[PDB]
């Protein structure tokens, strides 16, 4: 979002968001992601591929 | 039941997600009372004379 401030187009941001995939949030980390994380990969149709 | 067909998505916590003990919960006992005059009741004054 900060990007596409930024006047990005939807090349520019995926091309950052390739070099930049270390930055997603760690569930250990935060307590918020701990519940959300097992309430997401209870939906059927969610492969881990 | 519904939290995730509305409220879940939209970044709504439930209201104890994070708790051991069931949330203590305070009810209204029709039971009478004494209790002091409070001082600014709209309706009785007691004076100390």
């Amino acid at each position: 979002k900060t990007r596409y401030a930024l006047k990005d187009t939807d090349e520019e941001v995926r091309e950052f968001l390739q070099n930049n995939l270390h930055l997603q949030g760690k569930v250990e980390g935060s307590p918020s992601l701990r519940w959300q994380m097992a309430l997401y990969r209870g939906l059927p149709g969610r492969e881990e591929d | 039941r519904f939290f995730a067909i509305c409220g879940l998505q939209e970044g709504f916590e439930p209201f104890a997600i994070n708790m051991q003990r069931p949330v203590t919960t305070w009810f209204s006992k029709s039971l009478p009372q004494f209790e002091p005059v409070p001082p600014e009741h709209p309706h009785y004054e007691v004076a100390r004379m």
